[PDB]
RNA sequence: UCCCCCGUGCCCAUAGCGGCGUGGAACCACCCGUUCCCAUUCCGAACACGGAAGUGAAACGCGCCAGCGCCGAUGGUACUGGGCGGGCGACCGCCUGGGAGAGUAGGUCGGUGCGGGGG
RNA sequence: CAUCGAUCAACGGAUAAAAGUUACCCCGGGGAUAACAGGCUGAUCUCCCCCGAGCGUCCACAGCGGCGGGGAGGUUUGGC
RNA sequence: UCGCCUCCUAAAAGGUAACGGAGGCGCCCAAAGGUCCCCUCAGGCGGGACGGAAAUCCGCCGGAGAGCGCAAGGGUAGAA
RNA sequence: AGAGCACUGAUAGGGCUAGGGGGCCCACCAGCCUACCAAACCCUGUCAAACUCCGAAGGGUCCCAGGUGGAGCCUGGGAGUGAGGGCGCGAGCGAUAACGUCCGCGUCCGAGCGCGGGAACAACCGAGACCGCCAGCUAAGGCCCCCAAGUCUGGGCUAAGUGGUAAAGGAUGUGGCGCCGCGAAGACAGCCAGGAGGUUGGCUUAGAAGCAGCCAUCCUUUAAAGAGUGCGUAAUAGCUCACUGGUCGAGUGGCGCCGCGCCGAAAAUGAUCGGGGCCUAAGCCCAGCGCCGAAGCUGCGGGUCUGGGGGAUGACCCCA
């Protein structure tokens, strides 16, 4: 019954929690993060912004919204105000 | 082609988009958000002479006169495809000096 | 071919899209129930048609084995079967037009498809044509 | 507008978790239990959610 | 060719789908009416009517409309139709298909060959007034290796095309024999 | 309030591609010269200055076509919540909600806000 | 306070410093786990058949059944 | 094989196992770092002394199919 | 999921065409045809976990509203658990085997081996058991006997014990449907009469007269015969095939589909749906009323817990 041993295909990597964090119409505070992502899939809009890892974080307190610039991408903004 | 239209749109508002043609030079002060123009300084649309460089230097002094009575102070330049050199400097260099 | 190695399976779900209609041909063969038709009954069904009529006709195979088989050899459990020891198979669901031919009447072709229809694990129904072209 | 009266003739055994928790929201604990409420469409959902367990009458 | 038809409305499709009826719909440029028709009546007629013959509908509104099929949503699996689209003709131009009745026996068939009527029908540009029946082709001087495109065609009066004259229509292919299995399983 | 031109912003191909006509009064571009600011990994090609010999050919904006491209219903279907049924088997069927994809008729050679100049 | 000495790679790292044999063996437990069988399957095995290209002096079927296809048994080799 | 990275299995929030299917890392860059400015590919067609299917050039077509150090994925010429 | 080919790759046919294969220009080194292999591109029709121009039901999150549930939150004391298993589904592995395994959702056993149907049968079906009662309603499932309840009513189906376990396949089993041919000028089956010359068609062989193979896809006298549907032949001759006539006398044939059946189908102690036994319905399809049924619900009684309520109260009294 004694057979062979082994291949090469069991390696994997561990999870990165890739997602939109806060969603549209969610109250967010200051500094919060909104989009953890790979690249510029959703782009930083009004009162948003990103460093290094494409991380959309609110510059200022407000409400989060989505608008679709079809061509120009997808944009997450911040409605400060109230 | 344009970039710096976007570069300013990051920071504040108050686009001062300058158009330069071979005999003409038009300089507005246009605000986004509301997406509406304001001080529409020009020369070939005003009445000034035609020596180009030393003509931009005066339309540059117009917005100052015209705007400082409208609640304006905040510079926010908008070089077009041009390169901050000749007429665009003279157009500019009178602005804050005005 | 060129492809790349081996592939999972795929539960033949809805007896559907794997389906067609007699295009470039007179009469054709249909599937009453699904299976995994192999690159060895096809040829076996193919040559069985030609041999019925020497010098004649044109047989239009319309399925292709683009799928890997996988079998291990008597061992235990490790890795995935390299397999292919029978080769390649073609995903076949009902309604599909397996074969269809042209070049003779029917008394010389109601059997050529009747024959090869016996080279299949699945029940078949010869298609006349029915000009229902879409 | 008339109310909503619902009776139950089936048991929540062999049926999922949320399906049960609705019956708590509607207040169904026993057998042939009669909870009569106000035909509000938010509530109708959980009746539409367990339509097979409960019997519905219009009052 | 005459053909009774009926109306379906707020009912449900699969209903008289069972009882032997058949659902459909008609449309032009300013009307869309869900309707239904008998199947065995549709199956009696369409087999030779096809996507070509004159199609008339004599609805219980007394109306009698010259129309055409243009989509057959057959039941994939179970060789039977399920739904039909109807185009309301009028007078304005229209694209449609015309049979390509080939005539004679070709030359390549003699020394081994079979006709492969690639397109028996051609999308054309024409008027409902002018309803051609077929476009004959003297396919005969064609041998094992001689094809025929949309270029090689004599068109009836008042009819023009919308496909491409750089397309294909028919061909005579070599046959298949048993002496050539050597070129196959053993190589 | 409207029409043309110029700068520009939004809706993101019912704006795009190709072809066809028009526009030069002002508009803008081509165009003259590189003396000075500036500049080309050679070059006034481009960036730039000075400017009126020439023109709307280019490029550009405006109107027509529908060939490509795009948009695209209704209808019906696959599929699927959820409840249920049949076959040991691969799988299939019923009911109530949801409802595609592609294919059809059809539509499309953009729409709009601000300022400035000229009507 | 700033910084250095890591295949501590068995990479949350027992020590700073570590390989084997036992059938001369023993102990504590495990069918949570292998051989013999009981059980599931039935890939292979044995038997059986369906079409029918051809053999059989002429002719598919007296007897034979290419390429294929579907089954019964659970006697083999195996899998669980 | 043991740590870490990319895709699927991952059943459309995250996450998900198997001695499942496929591939990488233990480096590197004083410029591959930041600021300001200029420029925008691969490929194809057709002409071009070398070479020659493929050398630098030129006209057209060319919206991303090139490039972004290394595996893969996301992203991206309205630049990175 | 689905579907599609616009990216990644895969593919059958045809087409036009870079390259090469046969053949001439037989060589300046190029060229034309091509039942040849072949990419670029197009149409026809497609394949995909690591393809997506699209795209769901569902899924997650914030707001609003219902929702008082042993909801949710916070602080602290204490534990236990961290081997699980079954079934339905979506995948991977495995042989589209395994009462095999690794995952996800949900369910249940474990902790419900406590009850009722499934003959028996932990997780299949119903249904959460606080106790008592010789009370009533029911779910699953059942109604000839063990075995409580219609040998119930109407309408079909099958002659095998199908029911009471299995295929590809064969068929002249049976019933229902639809699509047509024939026929009073006379049709299906039977019976009588005739059934031929050109022609031993051309190639083919020892031979090919129809019966070896290949090929096309003739002319006739006659009311009617086809380069012949089988046998038979070595080739032949012989019969019979359809076809014409008469006979004749109340009808006939062919295609496919479904509803139910037949065979296929051979194992080891003794055999059987649980057993008997069954318009032989006590089996299958449909419709209707009725009945039995579990600890589920209801009825009365008792206990205990949480909460409210009565008392200027221990206790007791009420209701959920
Ligand atoms: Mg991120
Ligand atoms: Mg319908
Ligand atoms: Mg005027
Ligand atoms: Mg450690
Ligand atoms: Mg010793
Ligand atoms: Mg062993
Ligand atoms: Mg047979
Ligand atoms: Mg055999
Ligand atoms: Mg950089
Ligand atoms: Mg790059
Ligand atoms: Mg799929
Ligand atoms: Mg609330
Ligand atoms: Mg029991
Ligand atoms: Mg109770
Ligand atoms: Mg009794
Ligand atoms: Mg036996
Ligand atoms: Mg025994």
């Amino acid at each position: 019954k004694k057979g062979l041993g082994s291949t090469r295909n069991g390696r994997d990597s561990q999870a990165k929690r890739l997602g939109v964090k806060r969603y549209e119409g969610q109250v967010v505070r200051a500094g919060n993060i909104l989009v953890r992502q790979r690249g510029t899939r959703f782009k930083p809009g009004k009162n948003v912004g990103m460093g290094r890892d494409f991380t959309l974080f609110a510059l200022v307190d407000g409400v989060v919204e989505f608008q679709d610039r079809g061509r120009l991408g997808r944009y997450v903004h911040v409605r400060p105000l109230a | 082609k344009f970039r710096v239209r976007n570069r300013i749109k990051r920071t504040g508002r108050l686009r001062l988009s300058v158009f330069r043609s071979l005999k003409h030079i038009y300089a507005q002060i246009i605000d986004d958000e509301k997406g509406v123009t304001l001080v529409s300084a020009s020369s070939l649309a005003l009445k000034l002479k035609g020596n180009k460089t030393e003509v931009a230097r005066q339309v540059g002094r117009a917005l100052a006169e015209k705007a400082l009575a409208l609640g304006i102070k905040q510079v926010a330049f908008d070089r077009g495809p041009y390169k901050y050199h000749g007429r665009v400097k003279a157009l500019a260099e009178g602005a804050r000096e005005g | 071919r060129m492809k790349y190695r081996k592939q999972q399976r795929g539960r033949l779900k809805g007896a559907t899209k794997g389906g067609d209609y007699v295009a470039f041909g007179d009469f054709g063969l249909v599937a009453l129930e699904p299976a995994w038709i192999t690159a060895q009954q096809i040829e076996a069904a193919r040559v069985a048609m030609v041999r019925h009529f020497r010098r004649g006709g044109k047989i239009f195979i319309r399925i292709f084995p683009d799928k890997p088989y996988t079998k291990k050899p008597l061992e235990v459990r490790m890795g995935k079967g390299k397999g292919n020891v029978e080769g390649y198979v073609a995903v076949v669901k009902p309604g599909r037009v397996m074969f269809e031919v042209a070049g003779v009447t029917e008394e010389q072709a109601m059997e050529a498809l009747r024959i090869a229809g016996h080279k299949l694990p699945i029940k078949t129904k010869i298609v006349r044509r029915d000009a229902y072209d879409e | 507008m008339p109310r909503l009266k619902v009776k139950l003739v089936k048991s929540p055994i062999g049926y999922p978790k949320d399906q049960k928790a609705a019956l708590k929201a509607l207040g169904l604990r026993r057998l042939q239990q009669e909870r009569v409420l106000e035909d509000t469409p938010a509530i109708r959902g959980n009746v539409e959610k367990v339509a097979h367990l409960v019997r519905v009458e219009v009052v | 060719y005459r053909l009774k038809a009926y109306y379906r409305e707020g009912e449900k499709p699969s209903a008289l789908r069972r009882a032997g009826k058949l659902p459909g719909v008609m449309y032009n440029r300013h009307l869309n009416r869900k309707v239904y028709v008998d199947l065995v009546e549709f199956d009696k007629v369409f087999r030779q009517a096809s996507i070509h013959h004159v199609i008339v509908l004599e609805l219980p509104d007394g109306q009698s409309l010259p129309t055409l099929v243009r989509q057959v949503n057959l039941d994939k699996r179970r060789r039977r139709p399920e739904h039909v689209d109807f185009f309301v003709l009028s007078d304005e131009p229209v694209e449609m298909y015309v049979p390509l009745r080939f005539v004679g026996t070709p030359a390549g068939v003699r020394a081994g060959g079979v006709l492969q009527e690639i397109h028996r029908d051609i999308l054309v540009k024409v008027s409902p007034r002018n309803i051609p029946e077929f476009i004959e082709v003297d396919v005969s001087g064609l041998e094992i290796g001689d094809s025929l495109h949309a270029s090689d065609l004599k068109l009836p009066p008042g009819v023009e095309l919308a496909v491409s004259p750089e397309e294909t229509i028919a061909a005579v292919v070599p046959p298949e024999d048993v002496e050539k299995l050597a070129e196959e399983a053993a190589a």
